């Protein structure tokens, strides 16, 4: 289709079209299905703990006819906030009037176009401070972008967190150790009362802590002098055989130990301008690898599931006490047609009833 | 949460350390005393004669032991009785004592023993 | 917002409500431009000498 000269309204040129450029969104977690859903009908909840132990039973004489007792349980209870996320956005005549549209030659924008590609922004924004979440509550913390905290789960729930360290840097570092410490860790802390294997757990880490762990000479040697299937596709073939995440079709993968190492690259951009990398852990150099483990969902069943999400309901009328939705999305018409103005709401809080399983994996040593 | 937390307290202990007694048809081991005002009492606690509790430097007058939970700004416990209720006389108690600052355990322990009242040593 | 892009009117008329049913508001719209393009035709006349 023909459009003016570049330098003369009196000839044409031929116009092709147009070429458009989408900012990456990552969404690996949210895939998973690790959180379930757990829709309520009211701005806070509750939760009660029991707790009990038992101890050895020391000898006593038979004749003095003494004895020992037990010490009765303890019950506790606690609550929770949760997060309001709101924002607005209008549309109005200006927009529409003599606008050409970017990808033809005298077409005039509309106002479905315009509706269509605002929704679909608002949508993006909304999973990718979902994505961003989830990530912080798997990590143990609950804060906002922002940096206000909303939950301590260390605090509320009255228990340390656990750091291993696999000093990589060491050429003689032993790595079995630091792997065997953390299944006996995560064998070990649950306290459900039942037979609970270790080996299902995920570990998610970055960059730098993938190629220092893939490029150690004593991982590297093992698995050259092996002649097996495995060995031949990760010394010499691709490493990349893992899922997608939003924007890679394949994550790297290493398995070495019985353990399984995966690389997610996720990162966003806060609106003050600075970038909050998904995988970092608080107050660490970037130059050092860093990861976090967690246990699947299998290592418990779904009876005992560990990880959650709370939905509330919109503060709007017609829906004082229902169920809570993860989105809503409003539109209402200006005065004396000027215009329409949208609105997109959310309540949420993820959350975790036995943080002592979540262990943090730092390359350096101490 | 403000901090990051919330706390709704802890239950209050129950009316379980009593392992026998001398059952009588009236109390021969219980005692009634009359609520001080603005106190709040709680099971395993160390009473003087007065009704008070015992601290630091009069281990030599604890009484008796409380038995019930007891509420002060309702003037009434938590079984809705109007009197507090300790042990005075022999009887067997778990080693579950609650005392104040400061409180030399085995001294109240040695006072209370001359009434017959013996601690059976608790677990874990 | 329903006029952005629509063929000129001699005259536009509107007519909305005032909330709560206390009136009615009228309004009026045009966007005109008269023109001539054979402006050499024009010619003054004037009845005074030079």
């Amino acid at each position: 289709m023909l459009t003016n000269s570049e330098k003369s309204r009196f000839f044409l040129a031929d116009l092709t079209g147009e070429v458009q450029s989408i900012p990456n969104t990552y969404g690996y977690i949210s895939n998973l299905g690790l959180f379930r859903s757990a829709p309520i009908t009211q701005t806070t909840f509750l939760m009660d703990l029991t707790d009990w132990d038992v101890s050895l039973l020391d000898a006593v004489d038979r004749d003095s006819r003494k004895a020992e007792t037990s010490a009765p349980e303890r019950v506790r209870q606690i609550s929770f906030p949760m997060m309001y996320f709101k924002e607005v956005e209008s549309i109005t005549p200006d927009e529409i009037q003599g606008v050409r549209q970017p990808g033809t030659a005298n077409e005039l924008t509309t106002e479905a176009v315009v509706r269509a590609k605002k929704l679909m922004k608002i949508r993006t924004k909304f999973d990718i401070t979902r994505e961003f979440l989830f990530m912080q509550a798997l990590k143990g913390k609950v804060v906002d972008a922002r940096g206000t905290l909303y939950a301590d789960l260390y605090k509320q729930f009255d228990v340390e967190k656990k750091t291993v360290y696999f000093d990589l840097d060491n050429p003689n570092a032993d790595i079995d150790a630091s792997i065997e410490e953390l299944r006996m860790h995560m064998e070990d802390e649950a306290k459900t009362g039942t037979v609970i294997n270790g080996e299902e757990i995920h570990v998610v880490v970055d960059r730098v802590f993938f190629s220092k762990l893939v490029k150690h000479p004593k991982i590297r040697d093992a698995y050259l002098a092996q002649q097996t299937p495995l060995a031949w596709q990760q010394i010499t073939g691709s490493l990349r055989t893992g899922g997608t995440d939003g924007v890679q079709a394949h994550m790297n993968t290493f398995y070495y130990g019985g353990v399984k190492f995966v690389q997610y690259n996720g990162k966003f951009k806060d609106k003050r301008g600075k970038v909050h990398t998904l995988v970092s852990i608080d107050s660490v150099a970037a130059t050092v690898g860093v990861g976090h483990a967690f246990p699947n969902v299998s290592m418990l069943g779904e009876a005992n599931n560990i990880f959650e999400v709370a939905y509330g309901p919109c503060p709007k009328m017609g829906y004082a006490n229902t169920l809570g939705q993860e989105l809503y999305v409003f539109e209402y018409e200006k005065d004396r047609d000027e215009g329409i103005d949208f609105e997109a709401h959310s309540y949420m809080l993820p959350y975790c009833t036995r943080p002592q399983l979540l262990v943090d994996v730092r390359a350096d040593a101490k | 949460a403000y901090q990051g937390f919330t706390k709704l307290g802890n239950r209050e202990p129950l009316n379980d350390i009593i392992l026998w007694e001398q059952i009588t048809p009236t109390g021969h081991s219980r005692k009634e005393y009359t609520p001080q005002a603005s106190t709040e009492y709680r099971v395993g606690e160390v009473l003087k004669a007065d009704g008070t509790k015992v601290q630091a430097g009069e281990e030599a007058q604890a009484d008796s032991v409380c038995i019930v939970n007891f509420y002060a700004d309702l003037q009434l416990s938590y079984h809705g009785q109007l009197k507090v209720v300790g042990i005075h006389r022999d009887a067997e108690l778990k080693d579950l004592l609650t005392l104040e600052a400061s409180v030399d355990a085995a001294a109240v322990k040695t006072a209370l023993a001359a009434k017959g009242i013996d601690f059976v040593p608790t677990g874990l």
